């Protein structure tokens, strides 16, 4: 034998891992390593758009703390 | 944008292994070969003639309790109210006539199929 | 004498109906039936590694036919025709004559093994255990022809299995 | 050459490929197919080597025709044979599928199915043991293995 | 068709998935086996019974056999019909394991097949080593048996015998009291014990209505 | 003419481009098909014929057809709609060329239009089937069997009498 | 006790001369058990037993590389065995 | 970027389909007193691959009395589909993030049942027409049950996002919240995927194939790979839905590998379904369907509405 069956389990959970960590490493790359954003109503999505707008190369998760209020 | 893409990927996919089938092997087709599949006996009659069912009157109250289906969902967002007695009154209003009248096509002999 | 099989009734007191409740809504018999799927899981197959292992015969195994000799070498047919003549499907084609020194010898001795039913009845009629049914039973061809054995490639069966259907034969010829 | 050496190893993984997915139909006529499903019972296992049954002849590879096959049937079974997508292959399976057995002098008995379809593998016996045809199975792959399609394309 | 146990062209007339008619068109293995025998003697016409029911060998020949016996006014010698009641025991064995399990598969359950055609194949080793075939013996003969059995056979015999009612208890487990077994078997195939006894039925056919006859 | 050709079956594969080129519309070509069991019945003669020794036989059919009208009956049999157009030889010659390329068995071939679009040579002073004993069969009894392949499941059934056979140009 | 059972695939695996000869025999026979030869062929067949398996897995026959004329490392049939060690092998002796 | 992503979604799916056909098939092999494939690479390893190369390189027939456009469409639609019902799970992150990703689910799962009717129908053969009218009964028997029981369940996670899942099971499984409910739904993701005991559209036994009998090669192979995906698709659903896994933000793998492994032990169970009972009469699952789960699962609505209410344990995000 019964653990024969064993590598064609193995083979099955190693195709099926793929998608999970491959997601999770595409969102991290695209946007600055820090969990892509989720934007489920207006509100959320009117934030990444000041971020963009106020981020100076256009990119929502290029992020301004104190440094930028002098 | 991103759901269109992928609907597209995934339709491009199913199409190109199609045309992998059809013409990547060697085809020798004949009549024998392409006629319809009996059991090895010819068909007496054609599949285009009616095939009766007997569960039509299921099948309409299927249509019926299909729409019920669309009266219920907003419920998640219908519990969020200030006055939530009137909504659990009218969910459950909703849901006991849905019951009776299944309850109404099961005594009256609607879900047994036609002999 | 007789016994009945579906002649029993149920019993109607309350442990035993809350008992066939609780069967009927949380599926007893179903998981029951899963657990056996599951023990055979976990046993050991009855699967042979052929053509590596071979599954098991007796001496008494009925296979492809061969002609016989005796040890200085002369045949054991005389022609008489009894295998001919018991043969259930005609399977056995005999042509015999004189041979240069006197001696009763066939000179045609045909076996067709697609009319044969290797019933093993030739055999049993031979009373010189000429002709015999060896062990072999992977003979398999790929032209009809093939199968067609005429009296050179039973004599070739017999000296090639020879060494095998003598041990067989010694250990039945008692029972016989 | 280069493109014999190209066309060589398809050919060899084309063969590997046919051969080892070998799906008979299910189909039997008489005793014979009785050792047929002693061949797919658990002691010899043929699914191990990648046989399995499949109801339509369009999902089929192989026919076996175990059994004896009457002037009554024969329509039947070239029918069967004619609806099987190609390549296909039929194994002979027993005496009376081989040249007509027991029944050879009858008047209702085709005299080997030989004459209705062709036929790759002739297993004998009465009936032929389930390891017999296990051997002509084998055999049957390993004549499939030496088959040259494309090497006689390219040389045309 | 996979259900259709070997040749038969059922011709159905269905109203849906309702059933009409059943026209059951037959002959497809009509091999003339009557004539044939008819132009044989009387032990080459022997095999002929093994392979008119290829489930239940012994049992043709055990028949055949009684009936040439009767006509000749000779008797079988006692071991010979032990050995012949043995025989036909266990080729009952033999085609009640084929009956239940193939009748299994054709209602959806494939395992007990499997279990039980372990078993099936020792007692072809039962078969082959007391007569050399597998299932075409030809063993049961006019004048009894046509070998006797070999040196150690009784002590196999009694090994498989003292472990086969653990199988048949793990098949009653996977099907006697499955519900959905129970639904596509019960109350189906109702036939009154009065219209058995004129439709010519026998043996399980005529038990299973309740008509207490054993021959 | 049969039902492994390339002769019916060629005219009949040419619906899947939509329309049917023929070069000067097939109307100045003769053909004189001749059916395969005829072929081999008379090959089979010959051989049983001891007078054939060193003879010259040419085995035609019954009818002469004008490539035209050939087509025509050829798509009618098979229910499928015409639509033929005049292609010039030349373009028609550029497409078996194109078509030439292909390293499985060409579609067409530049020799191939060349033999389509040539009449049928008269030889009279050559021994035919007739001389064999054979009696050739017309295209008009046998076309259903090549044709019916490939009709729609609509025109599966229709019978051999009811596509009306064409006009031949005989005499 | 799966311990055990590890050092017993471990041992198959040395059993078979190393991971060659391991492998050699998974790929050649899909089967890597260990038994004793109980002889050897003048055609190269070697022939191994283990009283321990079940009947019918209790003897087998590792087929030789090269016959007659043919090469046998992936090419081989149950008709490639002698007699005498057909007789054997069938189990239709006790002798080898 | 994204497409990248989608074909590392849609590319590791087909692989599992195909390993999960040998997983299948020695499963029942070794619950059948034998082995399975262990000839074609090491312990059947190289089955999947063979069978989709002997599968590709097969003759594909196209019957005379078919009609071919739909025969043609309908594996498309049935593959392309399968492929899409993946992109809105949370493993932990999903490919699309939608608000209402159950709904979504429910409309394309309803709509591939279309691919079976269409090639049943197109195929032009009795069979073909009897698996196809099965179809339909399946869906009739099944669809509302299955969104009661949805609507059920989800009344406790507050919205339709999938994400939303994953906060809800943060401590305890939706399992000892919902367990009856859970059963009703197992048994009606088995009647969607036409997984025995109602697998009535093939009907080995009864419809020699089924709906697919005048289908070969590779339009057979693309409905066999479209019914696996679906088979691992509705146990992932299943896993997220009744056994919620844990995530931390910085290390969603081991979510991913605990989802997983959940999803394996389903479709595992799965098969074990299949080898362990017979096949259900095709109006006893609607009898089944109608008149044992319909009632429960209405009155398990009521007091799934009325539950949060009593107790002020009402989800948020309205
Ligand atoms: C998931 C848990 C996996 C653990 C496991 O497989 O242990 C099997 C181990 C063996 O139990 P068994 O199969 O009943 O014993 C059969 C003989 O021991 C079999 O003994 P043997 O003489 O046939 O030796 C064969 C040996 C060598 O055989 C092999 O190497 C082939 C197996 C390759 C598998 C990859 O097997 C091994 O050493 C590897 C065993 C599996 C490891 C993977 O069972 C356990 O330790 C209990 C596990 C709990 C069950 C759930
Ligand atoms: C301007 C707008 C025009 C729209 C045209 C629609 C696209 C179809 C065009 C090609 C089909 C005709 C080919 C043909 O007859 O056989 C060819 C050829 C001839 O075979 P034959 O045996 O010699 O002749 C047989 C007989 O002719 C008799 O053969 P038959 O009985 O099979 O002929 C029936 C066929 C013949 O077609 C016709 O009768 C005329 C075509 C007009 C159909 C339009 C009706 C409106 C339906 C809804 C709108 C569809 C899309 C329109 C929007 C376009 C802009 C994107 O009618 C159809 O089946 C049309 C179905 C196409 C609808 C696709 C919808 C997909 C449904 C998926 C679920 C949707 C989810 C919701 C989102 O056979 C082949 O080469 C193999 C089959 C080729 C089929 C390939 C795939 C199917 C068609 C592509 C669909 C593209 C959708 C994107
Ligand atoms: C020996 O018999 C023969 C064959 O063998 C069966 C043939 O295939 C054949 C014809 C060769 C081809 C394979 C024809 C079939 C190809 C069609 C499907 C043409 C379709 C091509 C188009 C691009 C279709 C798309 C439509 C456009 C507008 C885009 C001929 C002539 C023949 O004679
Ligand atoms: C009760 O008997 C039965 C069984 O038991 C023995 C079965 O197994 C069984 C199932 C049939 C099996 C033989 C499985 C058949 C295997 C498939 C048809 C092959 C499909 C595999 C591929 C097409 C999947 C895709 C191929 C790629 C390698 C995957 C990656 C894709 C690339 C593009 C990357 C049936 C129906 C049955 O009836
Ligand atoms: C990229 C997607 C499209 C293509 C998909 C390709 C899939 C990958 C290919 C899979 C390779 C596996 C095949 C080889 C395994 C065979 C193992 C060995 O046994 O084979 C032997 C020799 O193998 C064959 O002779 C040749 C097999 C492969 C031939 C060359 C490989 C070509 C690979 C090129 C890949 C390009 C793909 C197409 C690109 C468009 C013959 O032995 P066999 O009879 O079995 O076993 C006897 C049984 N016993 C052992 C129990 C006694
Ligand atoms: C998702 C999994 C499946 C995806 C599909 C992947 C398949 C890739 C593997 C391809 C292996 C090579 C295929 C070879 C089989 C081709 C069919 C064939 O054998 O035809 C033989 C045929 C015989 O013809 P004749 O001898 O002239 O006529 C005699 C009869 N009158 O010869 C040929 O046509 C051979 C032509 C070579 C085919 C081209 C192969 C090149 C590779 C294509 C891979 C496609 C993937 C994209
Ligand atoms: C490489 C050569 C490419 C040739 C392209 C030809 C395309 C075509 O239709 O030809 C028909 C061709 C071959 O047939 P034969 O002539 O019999 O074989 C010839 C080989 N001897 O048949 C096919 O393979 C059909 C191919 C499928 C068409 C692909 C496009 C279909 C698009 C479908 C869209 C709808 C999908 C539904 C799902 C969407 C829902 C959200
Ligand atoms: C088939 C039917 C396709 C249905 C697709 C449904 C996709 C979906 O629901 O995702 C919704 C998604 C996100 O919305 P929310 O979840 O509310 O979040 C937004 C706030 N951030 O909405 C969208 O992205 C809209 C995108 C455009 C609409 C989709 C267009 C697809 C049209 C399908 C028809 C295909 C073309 C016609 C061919 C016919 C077939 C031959
Ligand atoms: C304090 C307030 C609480 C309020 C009360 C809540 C408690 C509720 C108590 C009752 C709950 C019972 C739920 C059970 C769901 C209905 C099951 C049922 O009763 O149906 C069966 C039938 O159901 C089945 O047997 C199913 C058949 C399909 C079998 C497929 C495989 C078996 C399942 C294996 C285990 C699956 C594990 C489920 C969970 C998986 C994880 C998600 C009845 O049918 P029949 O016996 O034929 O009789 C009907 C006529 N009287
Ligand atoms: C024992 O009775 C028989 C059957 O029932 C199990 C069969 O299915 C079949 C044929 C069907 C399979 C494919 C062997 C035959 C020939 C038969 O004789
Ligand atoms: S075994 Fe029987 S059928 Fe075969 S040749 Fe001998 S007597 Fe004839
Ligand atoms: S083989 Fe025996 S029975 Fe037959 S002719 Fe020769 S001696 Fe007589
Ligand atoms: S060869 Fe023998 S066992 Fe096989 S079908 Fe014919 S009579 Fe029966």
């Amino acid at each position: 034998m019964w653990f024969e069956i064993l590598p064609g389990i193995a083979v099955m959970a190693a195709c099926l891992f793929i998608p999970g960590m491959a997601t999770a490493h595409i969102h991290k790359f695209t946007n600055g390593g820090k969990e892509k954003r989720v934007a489920h109503f207006s509100y959320q999505w009117n934030l990444m758009e000041r971020d963009r707008r106020i981020s100076g190369v256009n990119r929502y998760h290029v992020t301004k703390g104190l440094e930028n209020i002098d | 944008m991103n759901i269109m893409l992928t609907l597209l990927t995934n339709v491009t996919l199913a199409s190109l292994l199609v045309l992998i089938a059809f013409w990547l092997p060697q085809l020798n087709a004949y009549s024998e070969k392409t006629s319809p599949y009996e059991c090895g006996f010819d068909p007496m009659g054609s599949a285009r003639l009616p095939f009766s069912m007997k569960f039509f009157l299921v099948a309409i109250t299927f249509l019926l309790f299909d729409l019920e289906i669309a009266l219920l969902l907003p419920l998640p967002w219908a519990s969020q109210t200030n006055n939530l007695k009137t909504m659990l009154t009218m969910a459950l209003f909703l849901l006991i006539l849905l019951a009776a009248s299944l309850a109404y096509e099961w005594t009256q002999k609607g879900l047994e199929w036609a002999e | 004498t007789y016994k009945f099989v579906n002649m029993r009734e149920p019993s109607m007191d309350m442990k035993s109906v809350t008992d066939r409740a609780a069967q009927t809504l949380l599926w007893t018999e179903l998981v029951r039936g899963l657990g056996m799927t599951l023990s055979y899981l976990f046993r050991e197959p009855a699967t042979i590694n052929y053509p590596f292992e071979k599954g098991p015969l007796s001496p008494r195994f009925r296979g492809e036919h061969a002609l016989r000799r005796y040890p200085s070498g002369e045949e054991r047919c005389i022609a008489c025709k009894l295998c001919e003549a018991v043969c259930p499907a005609q399977a056995i084609t005999i042509e015999a004559e004189p041979r240069a020194d006197g001696s009763r010898r066939t000179t045609r001795y045909d076996i067709d093994m697609t009319k044969c039913i290797y019933c093993g009845f030739c055999q049993e009629a031979c009373p010189v255990d000429a002709i015999v049914e060896g062990p072999n039973f992977e003979f398999s061809t790929e032209t009809h022809e093939e199968l067609l054995y005429n009296k050179e490639k039973l004599l070739n069966n017999g000296d090639k299995w020879e060494a095998e259907i003598a041990a067989n034969i010694q250990a039945d010829y008692l029972y016989r | 050459s280069r493109g014999e050496y190209v066309v060589a190893k398809l050919d060899d993984l084309v063969n590997w490929a046919r051969r080892s997915s070998l799906w008979p139909m299910t189909f039997g006529l008489a005793c014979c197919a009785v050792e047929m499903m002693h061949m797919a019972a658990p002691r010899y296992d043929m699914d191990r080597f990648g046989v399995v049954f499949r109801a339509s002849p369009r999902q089929s590879d192989v026919m076996i025709v175990a059994g004896t096959l009457t002037n009554k049937m024969a329509p039947a079974l070239r029918k069967v044979y004619d609806q099987m997508p190609e390549p296909r292959y039929v194994v002979s399976m027993g005496s009376c599928a081989n040249g007509g057995g027991y029944y050879h002098y009858s008047y209702s008995v085709v005299r080997g199915c030989d004459r209705i379809v062709p036929v790759d593998i002739y297993v004998p016996g009465c009936p032929p043991t389930a390891e017999a045809l296990l051997y002509g199975i084998l055999q049957l792959q390993r004549k499939i293995k030496r088959e040259k399609r494309l090497r006689i394309w390219y040389r045309r | 068709h996979p259900a259709a146990h070997g040749v038969l062209r059922l011709v159905m007339e269905l109203s849906g998935e309702m059933v009409r008619k059943c026209d059951p068109h037959i002959g497809l293995l009509h091999r003339g086996t009557e004539k044939l025998i008819e132009y044989k003697t009387y032990l080459q016409a022997l095999p002929y019974f093994d392979r008119l029911d290829y489930v239940s060998m012994m049992c043709n020949e055990q028949a055949y056999s009684l009936a040439v016996e009767k006509l000749l006014n000779i008797q079988p010698p006692p071991r010979a019909q032990w050995i012949r009641v043995l025989f036909g025991e266990i080729t009952r064995l033999l085609n009640h394991i084929m009956a239940v399990t193939t009748h299994a598969l054709d209602i959806g359950a494939m395992t007990p097949f499997f279990w039980m055609f372990e078993e099936r194949e020792k007692m072809f080793e039962f078969y082959e080593r007391v007569s050399g075939a597998r299932m075409h013996a030809a063993y049961i003969r006019p004048g009894g048996v046509h070998q006797d059995l070999p040196l150690g056979l009784l002590d196999d015999i009694y090994e498989f015998s003292k472990n086969f009612s653990f199988r048949i208890d793990e098949l009653e487990e996977m099907l006697t009291n499955n519900r959905i077994w129970r639904n596509r078997t019960v109350d189906i195939g109702v036939v009154t014990a009065e219209d058995a006894l004129n439709y010519g039925f026998s043996g399980v056919m005529l038990r299973g209505s309740g008509i207490q006859w054993d021959l | 003419f049969g039902r492994e050709d390339r002769f019916l079956n060629y005219f009949a594969s040419m619906r899947w481009f939509g329309g049917v080129p023929l070069i000067s519309l097939g109307k100045e070509t003769v053909k004189q098909p001749v059916y395969i069991v005829d072929v081999s019945k008379g090959i089979i003669n010959a051989i049983k014929d001891p007078d054939a020794k060193g003879k010259t036989f040419a085995f035609v059919g019954p009818n002469r057809y004008l490539l035209f009208d050939l087509v025509q009956y050829i798509f009618a049999v098979a229910y499928r709609p015409f639509l033929p157009y005049p292609l010039p030889h030349f373009a028609y010659r550029w497409v078996g060329r194109l078509f030439e390329v292909s390293p499985f068995e060409p579609w067409t071939t530049r020799d191939k239009v060349e033999r389509v679009h040539m009449s049928d040579m008269t030889l009279p002073h050559l021994p035919g089937l007739e001389d064999l004993g054979i009696q050739a069969t017309p295209l008009e009894l046998k076309a259903i069997e090549v044709l019916r392949r490939h009709r729609t499941y609509r025109w599966l059934t229709s019978e051999m009498e009811d596509v009306k056979p064409a006009k031949t140009v005989n005499i | 006790e799966l311990v055990q059972v590890l050092r017993r695939g471990l041992q198959q695996v040395s059993g078979h001369g190393g991971l060659r000869g391991y492998l050699r025999v998974l790929f050649r026979a899909n089967d890597v058990r260990v038994g004793t030869l109980v002889g050897e062929d003048k055609y190269g067949n070697k022939y191994y037993e283990d009283n321990k398996q079940f009947f019918g897995r209790h003897r087998w026959v590792i087929y030789t590389t090269e016959m007659n004329g043919r090469d046998t490392f992936w090419d081989v049939d149950g008709s490639m065995v002698p007699p005498e060690w057909h007789r054997w092998l069938h189990c239709m002796t006790d002798d080898p | 970027m994204f497409m990248i992503n989608i074909l590392s979604l849609i590319i590791p799916i087909l692989l599992a389909v195909a390993f999960l056909t040998l997983v299948e098939r020695k499963v029942l092999g070794y619950m059948q007193l034998r082995k399975g494939p262990n000839v074609v690479g090491p312990y059947g390893l190289l089955q999947p691959i063979a069978d989709a190369l002997k599968l590709f390189t097969k003759e594909p027939l196209r019957p005379a009395t078919s009609s071919i456009s739909m025969f043609i469409i309908a594996p498309i639609l049935a593959l392309s589909l399968a492929l899409t019902m993946w992109v809105p799970l949370p493993m932990p992150y999903p490919l699309i993030n939608m608000n209402l990703g159950v709904l979504f689910m429910l409309a394309m799962s309803s709509l591939a049942v279309y691919s079976i009717l269409w090639s049943g129908w197109a195929s032009n053969s009795k069979y073909a027409l009897i698996g196809a009218l099965r179809a339909v009964a399946q869906t009739i028997s099944y669809e509302v049950t299955l969104a009661i029981i949805l609507l059920s369940v989800l009344l406790m996670n507050g919205s339709y996002t999938l994400s939303t899942l994953i906060t809800t099971q943060e401590h305890i499984w939706m399992i000892f919240t919902s367990w009856p409910l859970a059963m009703m739904w197992f048994i009606s993701t088995l009647a969607e995927t036409n997984r025995a005991p109602f697998d009535l559209t093939e009907g080995e036994s009864e419809l020699v194939s089924g709906f697919n009998v005048e289908y070969a090669a590779g339009p057979f192979a693309m409905f066999f790979m479209a019914e696996y995906a679906n088979i691992i698709m509705m146990n992932a659903f299943t896993a997220i839905l009744f056994l919620g896994a844990s995530h931390d933000p910085h290390t969603p793998e081991l979510y991913t590998i605990n989802f997983v492994l959940k999803t394996l032990a389903l479709t595992i169970t799965f098969l074990w379904i299949r080898a362990s009972y017979p096949r259900f009469r095709y109006d006893q699952l609607m009898h089944l369907l109608w008149k044992s789960f319909l009632p429960l699962t209405l009155a398990l609505c009521m007091w799934h509405i009325s539950l949060p209410i009593m107790t002020a344990s009402i989800p948020p995000q309205s």
